[PDB]
Order: C-alpha cells, then structure tokens, then sequence
C-alpha cells in the first residue's frame, strides 16, 4: 500500500525571446525622412 | 543639360528608395510586434500549462491517497 | 461521498497574432523593378 | 569625363541598391511565411490541448464517480 | 561647381542608404535568432508536452487497473 | 469490469518551422560594404 506522491514535474527549461529592434526602426525611419536632405537642387 | 538629367534621375532614386526605407521600417514593425505577441503568448502558455498540470498532479495524488483509504 | 465535478476549465485568453505584410514585400519589389526606371543614360 | 564618372557610379550604385532591396524582400517573405506558421502551429497546438484537458477531466470526473459508486 | 554638388549629395545619400542596410541587416538578424529560439521553444515544448501527457495517461491506465483490482 | 485502456494519443501534427535568411543578412553587409566602392572622387 501507501502509494507514492508521483509528482509529474513543472514544464520548465523553456522560454521565448524578446525582439527589440525598435532602436534599428527609428534609425531606419529617420533615413527615410534624412535623404529628403539628400535631394540635388541645382 | 546633363547635370538636369542626372539630378532628376538621383532625385527619383532617392524619392524610391526613401519609399523602400519606409516600407521595411513598417514591416519590421510589424514583426517586432507579432513576433513579441507571439512570444507573450507562449510564455502565458507555459505558465498556464504549469499550472493546469501542477492541479493534475495534485487532484491525482488526491484520489491515490483516497483509494489508498478505501483499501 | 459524492466528489464534486472537479473540472480542469478550459486553457484560453490566449492567441497568436498573424503578420500581414506582404503588401510591404510587393512594394520593395516594385521598387527594385522601377529603379531600372531611374539609371542614368547619357 | 565626370559626368561619366557620375553616372558610372550612380549606375553602380542602383544596382547595388537593387539587389539590396530584393535580399530584403525575400528576407521578409521568409520571415512572414516562418513567423505565420509558427502562430497556426502554437494556436493550434492550443486548440489540440484544451482538446485533450478536456477530455482527461472527463475521465477524471468519471473515475471519481465511479470510486463514489465504490464506496 | 555643379558637379561637386552633385558628388557631395550622391556621397550623403549613399552614406544614408549605407547605414540603413546595416540596419536592417542588424534589425533582421535580430528577428532571425528570436525566431529559430521562439522555433525550438514551442518544439521542445510539444516533446516534453508528449512525454508529460503520456505519464499521465499511464498512471491514468494503472489506477484503472488497481480499482478494478479493487472490484 | 475490464476497464478499457483509455490512451490519451501523442500530441502531433504540429512543428515550427525554422527562418534561414542568413544569406540574405550577409548580402545586405555586403552591400553595404560595397557602396563604398560607389562613392564619387572627382
């Protein structure tokens, strides 16, 4: 008798990253919004 | 008249390329978004499952003790 | 007696979001076809 | 003389910017395709799981009547 | 005079577009390693979730088999 | 009596798939290398 305590365990060991890009976004919108600096007036 | 032909061309250039910066900086917006949901998600996910499965365990070591009792 | 009807609920409040950005990719490549629109001939 | 240099290296230039263009088109393509399938595999996977823990309560329920009936 | 207007916006511009393909190569990269990781979480989160709903379903089967032993 | 083996199934069916752009991100460095050799030196 006196059955164990089967304990099945915690799912674990696992986790999903965070993308943070932001700071590469804003420098590409500020490009785009540079080159207008960029243009040729003769 | 070569120098109008060459800085009107430039200037189409860059007034596409300025429209293909925009574009990839609205679809790595994009990305970063989903992607962040999707992570958020599974997490929550893992967290929850954690947790339904940790009641499993619990409710079943319940009803080994009970039978245990009954025998 | 009578064990109540422990019910594990339903796992939910969660979802996967889809990306929808194929409009972007179609006009990167319209832009790499139209620049051939922009080289320079003399 | 510089003209032509201008032009040669405007040319140059586009092409190279061309190229980087499509490179970034595919990579977000691949991307969209990757960052799509892996939200139907996690919301199905999901679906499948409240599918299953459902069904694990079922047999639960049904054991603990049945060991009620036992006793 | 011109032309070293032109020359000096041309060098500018490709100046730009060079920090912007760094960018968005680094801002891809970025996207690229989070998600291969986000990838083989949710993978080996279906493994271990195989595994652990297989152990449940056999100790289910065995206490089946000990209350009908009971009976 | 004779309860039956109630087999929950494997979970299945289900896979993420894997981005390999790495072609494409070392392009764009090398593009973005490359433009040097575009500059103008009249």
């Amino acid at each position: 008798h006196t059955s164990p305590d089967v304990d099945l365990g915690d799912i674990s060991g696992i986790n999903a990253s965070v993308v943070n890009i932001q700071k590469e976004i804003d420098r590409l919108n500020e490009v785009a919004k540079n080159l207008n600096e960029s243009l040729i007036d003769l | 008249e070569n120098q109008k032909l060459i800085a009107n061309q430039f200037n189409s250039a860059i007034g596409k390329i300025q429209d293909s910066l925009s574009s990839t900086a609205s679809a790595l917006g994009k990305l970063q978004d989903v992607v962040n949901h999707n992570a958020q998600a599974l997490n929550t996910l893992v967290k929850q499952l954690s947790s339904k499965f940790g009641a499993i365990s619990s409710v079943l070591n319940d009803i080994f003790s009970r039978l245990d009792k009954v025998e």
